[PDB]
């Protein structure tokens, strides 16, 4: 996924989907198992959080909570077209906590809505 | 090392009876006392060991202790099942061998 | 469902050898002993012999001294005694016992195996 | 209505499963030789998160860490024995002599001898018996010794308990708890307190302390050894007053003991009015169970590990007398014991198999805490409670007579008013 | 690490059973040589701790749960397992009470749900 | 793990589940080195898993074994009588026969669901 | 109909990947290192589930077991490198031939063998150290059953049907968790405590029909050779030069016994099979390997951790309708690799180990005569094939789990 930095988000979406010398072996050997296990467990929490909001690794998701204007917003083309997106995290990066709590609630309230009905 | 035991003792039902179990020797202080009580017919089975252990499933009405340089088991409430012959055992650590007592013969009244 | 089997009985003529043997059931030898007592019929229980097969060390009674051969093999599971020379005297029911428990901590004769009968007749 | 599943809700159920042992960083640095194998350090971060309004029916006659963690102890000391030498051919006819340069002991060394393939030793009259000047080990041939390696030691390291993810420790923090039946307070812990390896009979030689606990499987039976913690530790020191000379013999390379500087007896003491204190105590716990008569008697009978008080000082094992401690009658309304050292020793009452102890040089001084004692009720003027031991099993359940393993199911269901589409 | 969510989830186990829900969701978020040797072990456990959550969760993907944490099926509760009213059962109750009763009959229950989601696809 | 590999496929759809849980299937040198190549066995095993997972994660099932569809199937992938396909058309030479296709209908899969987003 | 997906569907496809290897229980125990005995030991227990109306084509040909385990030997196969590259006199103290000692000075005098020592133009040399800087192997054998499992994307399948002679669907197919006892049999033109199969003697080859390549034979009734090595020589030593002292007694070369009515019973049903595969008239002849170095003619094999390269010249000795003498050197260029010595140190007392022969290796030779006869001699020297008897009814199979097919069902 690393590679793909550096690229526009209509251009990373399409590219997304498809996404003693003993010594030395047996020590970083350890390390390469290290960083293996941390990539899964990584990868699990966000399952976890994908599962909360209504997604559970669909990757490209969706959700049914707008988008204000109070979160730092521009012409939706730009933002697909020729803003590197590397940098739009720089953009809502202080805003990233209150937002994930709308993602919270539209599911709370979306299930809640199927649990009646 | 040498166990002396009593030829032969009876007990009416639903009594209790003690065996005397009396060995020479200092070592005889400096080693275990065990019991087995044996059908006249059938093999031996572990009744009683290191002195006063019970084994898993053996009935509560049997226990023994030591007095000094000699051994004793004791039988609550004696029953018509619990007749058969008693032997008391001395493993000499030291010397690593096993002896086995004369064998007391139990007959129930009836 | 521990158990002691062993070979039936044996009839043999004074001044030979007889070989009985002890099978496990179910179990390998681990830790555990073997010891054998002999038994005359109408007559209390006497000590025979002693083995432990994870070290491969014996023990015998003074009276069989030289007399008796205490055999194992962990292939198998079995514990063969080998007695030598027998004659009148020797006509009892030879029992072979398991000693000890899961570590070999104990000392006691707990399981027991039915029973060999050795018979000497002239 | 219908059911709805409910991914991690809490959920109990006993079960057993391997644990694996747990150490400290700087403890383990402190490693030289091998005084007792690598083992995992855990982190100092006790979870100890106590729960409210939880219940579970500990129990220790049942417990499976006993019977688990004492094979742990087995396997690792054979480990122990395995590198070093064995001393098959080391016994033969020998010509010790009743040699006593110095009396405090009463001729309890011996001044042995063997035409080795023609060197002097020194042997106690326990590890050397008599043979018909001739004598010989106690059990060499139609037996097996392994001499223990001079460099290794064996002094006690603390070890901790932890289980595996998704199996949880229940730890018991209840006072007054005798170790039957539910505790109140069951804090919920990964790894357990510093269990400590402690070798030693009906004397619980430095162990966890304890109002002090009467502990049994079953009172009224006679069978079951009755467990007494301490509740505050007694001194006890014991020494050993001779400078012991190692002689290295090329046969492998036996260790024979040289002609000692300048000879006084082993012998342990202790503070008789403590000591006193805490039996009354004893005593008066003892009576809730039972206004009566008490008597202790000493050790009945049986192998030189339970008639005596055997306990590990700085890599030498000692077997002294406890008539000292144990001799007193109570109603409603220093102390000195003489010793004996021992080289061959078999542990755990094994047959054939023994370790010999390699000489230890210098006066040899050891300081530990008496905190627990192993009782055996008699067979109704009074109750004698003679001092039995022997398994080792039970040093370890005075310390996990509190902890449980058990198996976490977040899994559940529940019939709740609701359905699917 | 995936050691301390187990336990996690045991943190609050006398709670009431509508007490453990909302808190769900809130839980929904030479010395060389030594340091080799206790990274297996170290590591060894924790990959083993992950095993354990992929059998739960794909057991609960044989169900209709998916990965969701509160999930709801529609197979009838017949009156057959405990029957009592639902009013109490989520109120004066413990998770450790619920399931001893019920420990009867969680197999049944288990394969109970395996047809139940299973005919739902079939004709769907 | 394979169990009734050449049985029927319509043997084969009863028993996906495979029993439910069992779907899923110098001295300090040598044993550490002997550890290194049984973890590196057992997280090769979660690795794969996962990544079957996700990738039914981008089609409708994400975990659900069985699991229908909105794409048709088109009669050209070298279809036959749809009794045949679960009477004797055994599972393995199913494969071969589609072969090529199973790119085809990946990629069909795809949109598919993409569109339906 | 629509397309619907399946996970877990029994669908595998013929894949190759580096198999890791489970040693037994016994590892540590025989670990004196050695270069079999090596510690992944873990503990190999074998399922073997059996399958229903299911029959997949095997190939022991052109396969990838049989050389992803071949370099996991030579990883095993590779202390004190000599390389000494800087006057003898023939010795018959108690004289079938003379063995000889050279005098040298060490910074003394070594009891080499003929084949051992060339001469330099008596004086003789080391036959390795001017070819090549050669590196004299650890004086630290014992082959031991290595249980192949497969990881867990991976499966193993066994041909249970016996008479799969090579190529073509076996009927019988069972998956197996964890192979058998396959071992290093470590030997050329004969096999070695092989596998015995349990019916006629099976024929197997790539082209049986063409004589380009190697031809395989089953046995099912073991022949014992005994080797003897009756000497004892002493060892020299920073600058560690490891020579031979002086032969303690007679002047005695190694002998090896073979027998000769099982072997005579075991070739008339290897004729039989050929008669099966060859016609009812034709003249079967046995002769020798009339090509190939020592290597490849002499039956070379391990026995009391020395290697024997014995004398096969007496059992291929027919034609249808006692003792060989086994001829050894010093230099072991066993992975027939130029630079390798394996100067293994000789063994003090007799050996005479127990064999077990399961099986020939034998080359067609030319087509110079049409229908009247063709004559079989021993081969071998490529030991890739060696081991291809014992992984014939093996092959690792990726499984792919996801299936998907086409039903009538929406959503
Ligand atoms: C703790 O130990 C005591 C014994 O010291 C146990 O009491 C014993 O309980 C058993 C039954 O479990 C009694 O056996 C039965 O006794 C009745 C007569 O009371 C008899 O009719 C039956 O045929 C049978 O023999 C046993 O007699 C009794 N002994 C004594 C001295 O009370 C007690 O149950 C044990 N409790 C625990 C903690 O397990
Ligand atoms: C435990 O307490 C008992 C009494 O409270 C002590 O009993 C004493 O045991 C010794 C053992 O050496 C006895 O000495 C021996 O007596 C026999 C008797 O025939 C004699 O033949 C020996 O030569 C030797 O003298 C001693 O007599 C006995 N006490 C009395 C008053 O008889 C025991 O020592 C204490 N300790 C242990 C470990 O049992
Ligand atoms: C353990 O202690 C007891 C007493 O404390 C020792 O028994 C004494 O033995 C002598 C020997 O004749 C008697 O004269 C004494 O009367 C005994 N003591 C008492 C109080 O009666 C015993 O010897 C000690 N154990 C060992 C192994 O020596
Ligand atoms: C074994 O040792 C004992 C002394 O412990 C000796 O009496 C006996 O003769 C020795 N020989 C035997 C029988 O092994
Ligand atoms: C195998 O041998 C046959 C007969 O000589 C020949 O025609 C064929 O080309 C050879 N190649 C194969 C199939 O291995």
């Amino acid at each position: 996924f690393l590679g793909a930095a550096g690229s526009t988000m209509g251009a990373a979406s399409m590219t997304l989907t498809v996404q003693q010398h003993l010594l030395k072996l047996t020590v970083w050997g350890i390390k390469q198992l290290q960083a293996r296990v941390l990539a899964v467990e990584r990868y699990l929490r966000d399952q976890q959080l994908l599962g909360i909001w209504g997604c559970s690794g669909k990757l490209i998701c969706c959700t049914n909570v707008p988008w204000n204007s109070s979160w730092s917003n521009r012409n939706l083309s730009e933002i697909w077209d020729n803003m590197t997106w590397l940098q739009w995290d720089k953009e809502i990066s202080n805003y990233t906590q209150i937002i994930y709590g709308l993602l919270e609630e539209s599911q709370n309230q979306q299930e809640k809505n199927e649990q009646d009905l | 090392s040498a166990l002396t035991q009593p030829p032969s003792v009876s007990g009416a039902p639903g009594e209790r009876v003690t065996i005397s179990c009396s060995g020479s020797g200092s070592n005889f202080e400096y080693s275990f006392v065990y019991w087995y009580q044996q059908v006249p017919g059938m093999a031996p089975k572990l009744l009683i060991y290191d002195n006063y252990k019970r084994p898993s499933g053996v009935s509560d009405r049997f226990s023994g202790s030591r007095s000094g340089t000699s051994a004793s088991l004791t039988i609550t409430g004696l029953q018509t099942e619990d007749e058969s012959d008693y032997y008391c055992q001395s493993y000499d650590s030291s010397l690593t061998y096993w002896v086995f007592g004369g064998g007391t013969r139990l007959t129930v009244l009836g | 469902q521990v158990q002691l089997v062993q070979s039936g009985a044996e009839v043999k003529k004074p001044g030979a050898s007889v070989k009985v043997s002890c099978k496990a059931s179910g179990f390998t030898f681990g830790r555990y002993s073997f010891t054998w007592v002999r038994q005359a019929p109408g007559q209390g229980l006497e000590w025979v012999g002693v083995i432990v097969p994870l070290v491969g060390v014996t023990n015998s009674a003074k009276k069989f001294q030289g007399r008796v051969t205490i055999t194992a093999d962990t292939s198998t599971n079995t514990v063969y005694m080998d007695l030598s020379s027998l004659r009148s005297e020797d006509t009892a029911v030879y029992y072979c016992a398991r000693v000890g428990d899961r570590f070999g901590s104990g000392y006691a004769m707990d399981v027991w195996g039915r029973g060999a009968l050795v018979t000497v007749s002239s | 209505l219908w059911v709805t599943v409910y991914y991690g809700v809490p959920v109990w159920k006993d079960a057993e499963t391997t644990l694996f042992c747990a150490s400290d960083a700087k403890a383990y640095e402190t490693k030289k030789h091998n005084v007792w194998h690598a083992c995992v350090p855990t982190d100092p971060n006790p979870q100890e998160i106590h729960l409210e309004n939880v219940t579970e029916e500990f129990n220790m006659w049942k417990n499976n860490m006993v019977e688990q963690m004492h094979t742990d102890i087995i396997s690792l000391w054979d480990q122990s024995l395995k590198p070093c030498v064995k001393l098959t051919p080391l016994c033969v006819t020998l010509q010790c002599t009743n040699v006593t340069n110095n009396i405090t002991m009463r001729g309890e060394l011996k001044n042995c001898s063997f035409n080795m393939t023609k060197v002097y030793s020194l042997f106690y009259r326990l590890d050397v018996v008599q043979i018909n000047k001739e004598y010989r080990l106690i059990n060499c041939n139609t037996s097996a010794i392994t001499q223990a390696c001079p460099k290794v030691s064996f002094e006690p390291i603390p070890i901790h308990y932890c289980a595996p993810a998704g199996f949880a420790i229940l730890k018991c923090k209840d006072k007054k708890f005798n170790g039957t039946g539910p505790c109140p307070s069951v804090s919920t812990v990964q790894c357990t307190h510093g269990i400590k390896p402690v070798v030693s009979t009906q004397l619980l030689l430095n162990g966890s302390l304890a109002e002090v606990m009467i502990r049994s499987e079953n009172i009224t039976n006679n069978a079951k050894n009755i467990l007494v913690q301490f509740n505050t530790p007694v001194q006890i020191n014991c020494t050993r007053p001779n400078n012991n000379t190692r002689k290295s013999i090329r046969i492998q390379a036996f260790y024979a003991t040289g002609d000692i500087i300048g000879i006084r007896q082993a012998h342990c003491n202790v503070s008789k009015a403590t000591w006193n204190e805490t039996l009354g105590k004893v005593v008066k716990q003892l009576r809730k169970h039972f206004n009566t008569i008490i008597r202790f008697a000493n050790s009945s009978g049986g192998d030189l590990e339970v008639t005596t008080h055997s306990f590990n000082c700085g890599g030498e094992f000692f077997y002294c007398n406890t008539s000292g401690l144990f001799n007193s009658t109570w109603i409603s309304n220093s102390i000195t014991l003489p010793c004996r050292i021992k080289q061959i020793i078999n542990m755990w009452q094994r047959i054939g198999q023994a370790m010999y102890a390699p000489p230890i040089q210098g006066v040899i001084r050891c300081v530990s805490n008496i905190t627990g004692l192993i009782l055996t009720r008699d067979g109704s003027t009074t109750e004698t409670f003679r001092p039995g031991g022997g398994d080792m099993r039970d040093n370890w359940r005075s310390e996990l007579y509190k902890y449980k393993v058990v198996k976490i199911e977040p899994l559940g269901v529940a019939p709740t008013r609701c359905k699917r589409r």
